[PDB]
């Protein structure tokens, strides 16, 4: 997509392992963020991808601004998936990511999946939900794991987020039931998604 | 199949334990292997004292193990065999389990990417070397333990509950030669370090609260009480028939009070066969301690044998050979003169923190520090011109 | 400080922790040299003459003192 440069935060709680999406969830986002990675690609080359995790206490880095499958692959082949989800911290790290960019037209999005419940207050991820949208930062949650086992109190969030920004904060729903994720992802919009701008 | 299995189990379990059998038909099936896992660890913690175990466990891990963590595997197995009373069962289903686990990584360690596998393997070893001791086949089991010490200095950590199973084994062996220090000093390391699993119950405690306790009663160099109040063994539990009796020796060598001491303990050695043969052992325990300690709060570092006479309150003559003991032991250190009667020490062991003692240690840093004071402005003013 | 793994034996779980280690100067030939060259003072404490070292036993023990 042109002028964008999204992070993808990769989940990989114990909810993960879960085998709803053949022949198991983990294995099945991976056939996700490539299938991600490759359509923002040939679409504009000045899209540009980072990989960070949502797992662990304290996220980590693995890649940076690139329009290289090889170089998030690398990254990928290899994590944990006994992480956990702590998505407050991530939320305020993920801007601190973004400052760095291939260039600055370059709009601020971030796409994250989710593969568990919110395991943190749901009071203060509304108040960073306004942090992050005086500097224009919206996120699409690719939604499975909060509908598995807890209700859905994302769409307070979502709402929260959505002012005019660069790009619009959305709420897209997949049935944790199997599918293949990749697969609903690829009907979701992603592509078909849209600014204010 | 299974379905047959799972039938069996809600038939013999009481209507309060049917909802833990239901959850693992549909949460297999609905392929939550979060939920897969959940379920199964409520029903081994306490429901391990039921034989439904036997029928759900051994099934469970020969069949549906590559879903769950191998953590999880491996801690239903510790609960099926802690409460099976053979060994031979026992020694089939670790080598069966740990065949399975060679098996495993060969696909799951590209699936995740990350996923380690070498928790399972010492968890099984230590396992079968406990096999052998209780099979009293000792030598097969010092060995292993050895091998497992070796492997564990290589990796940098572990998890609580792979060094609290380390440590469990080595206890067992320790006790079952009598190295009553070894038990102990092996024991204090498994109580800091615990397992976050509950398997850990009040009885639990019980039973482990009196072997440490009867180790540093019997000792003569002991002197880790402090900690094992503060450990959660004797935290949460002094008010049973255990501790009752065996809590007051323990209180009462504390205050350094022999003519109660003596009360409890003729009783004692009627009841208690251990107690029946150590007498000895016992009253010397007593006498090092009130001794090590009173030389301590005193900043004097000599006192006659005479007033240590009363202290211990034995005579003279028992007081100057139990001296002689204290340095050779190195509890004490110093020399003996009896052209006055008096022992004269250069070093004492420092003695366990307590509110008391440590008030004490703030004087005298205090009295110290108004030296240090009185001295610098008095050596300013010598000589004031010259410091170039 | 080196960070060590060690189990804080108390009823604590293990204690992942900054152990002192203490450390001192060293330069290298090449910038010793060099380092010598550019310093010229006459320094709070060189261990030369009586009057410098006597100093010295001024400051030694103010140091104790707030130690």
């Amino acid at each position: 997509m042109v002028l964008e440069a999204t992070v993808l935060v990769i989940d990989n709680s114990e909810y993960s392992r879960n085998g709803d999406f053949p022949r198991t969830r983990f294995e099945a986002q991976i056939d996700s963020v490539e299938f991600i990675f490759q359509a923002k690609r040939n679409s504009n080359p000045e899209n540009t991808v980072g990989l960070i995790s949502g797992a662990g206490a304290n996220p980590r880095v693995l890649s940076t601004f690139t329009a290289e499958f090889g170089k998030i692959l690398a990254g990928l082949h290899d994590t944990q998936i006994e992480g956990k989800l702590h998505m407050a911290t991530a939320l305020q790290i993920a801007q601190l990511t973004l400052k760095h960019r291939q260039n600055k037209v370059q709009h601020q999005r971030i796409v994250a999946f989710v593969c568990s419940p919110i395991s943190d207050s749901r009071d203060e991820l509304i108040r960073l939900a306004k942090t992050l949208k005086k500097n224009n930062v919206a996120v699409d949650i690719i939604n499975f794991g909060e509908i598995e086992q807890n209700t859905e109190l994302l769409d307070e969030f979502i709402a929260a987020v959505n002012n005019p920004q660069e790009e619009t904060s959305h709420l897209l729903t997949v049935t944790p039931g199997p599918r293949l994720l990749y697969e609903n992802i690829a009907s979701s919009p992603i592509i078909l998604e849209e600014g204010s701008s | 199949e299974i379905d047959t299995i799972l039938s069996t189990l809600r038939m013999e379990a009481d209507p309060s334990l049917h909802p833990l059998f239901e959850q693992f038909e549909k949460f297999y099936e609905e392929k939550l292997w979060f939920q897969l896992s959940e379920s199964l660890t409520k029903f081994f913690d306490d429901a391990k004292s039921t034989p439904l175990r036997l029928r759900l466990y051994d099934n469970f891990v020969s069949k549906f193990y590559d879903k769950i963590n191998q953590l999880s595997v491996v801690k239903y197995l510790l609960a099926s065999l802690k409460d099976s009373k053979d060994f031979d069962e026992s020694l089939k289903y670790l080598d069966d389990l740990k065949a399975q686990f060679q098996e495993l990584d060969s696909k799951k360690q590209r699936n995740n990417g990350s996923k380690d596998h070498g928790d399972g393997i010492l968890l099984i070893d230590s396992e079968i070397a406990r096999t052998y001791l209780l099979k009293n086949d000792l030598v097969k089991a010092r060995d292993l333990l050895d091998d497992l010490e070796k492997t564990l200095d290589k990796k940098d950590s572990i998890p609580l509950r792979i060094t609290n199973s380390f440590y469990s084994t080595n206890s067992q062996y320790f006790k079952f030669k009598n190295d009553f220090n070894s038990f102990y000093y092996t024991s204090l390391l498994y109580l800091s370090t615990l397992e976050p699993s509950t398997s850990i119950t009040l009885a639990e405690r019980q039973q482990l609260a009196y072997d440490l306790s009867i180790s540093a009663l019997l000792g003569d160099k002991i002197y880790n009480f402090g900690e094992l109040l503060h450990h959660p063994i004797m935290e949460t539990i002094v008010n049973d028939s255990n501790y009752d009796w065996l809590f007051q020796l323990l209180n009462a060598l504390t205050v350094g009070d022999f003519d109660k001491f003596d009360s409890l303990i003729k009783v004692q050695i009627s009841k208690i066969p251990i107690l029946a043969q150590h007498e000895s052992f016992l009253r010397q325990k007593i006498c090092l301690m009130t001794l090590i300690e009173t030389v301590f709060v005193k900043n004097i570092r000599m006192l006659s044998f005479e007033d240590i006479s009363k202290a211990t309150h034995l005579p003279k003559d028992n007081v100057e050979h139990l001296v002689m003991r204290a340095i050779s032991l190195g509890l004490l250190k110093g020399s003996i003169d009896q052209v006055n009667e008096l022992v004269t020490i250069s070093w004492v062991q420092p003695r366990i923190i307590s509110g008391d003692q440590i008030t004490k240690m703030k004087d005298r840093l205090v009295e110290w520090n108004d030296q240090v004071e009185k001295l610098g402005k008095k050596m300013e003013a010598r000589g004031q011109s010259i410091w170039v | 400080y080196v960070a060590i793994e060690q189990v804080k034996d108390d009823g604590t779980s293990t204690e992942k922790t900054f152990l002192h280690l203490p450390c001192t100067i060293e330069a290298e030939e090449a910038e010793e040299i060099g380092v010598e060259h550019l310093l010229r003072d006459v320094r709070d404490q060189a261990a030369g003459g009586l009057s410098i070292r006597l100093t010295n036993q001024l400051k030694s023990l103010k140091g104790l003192q707030s130690k």
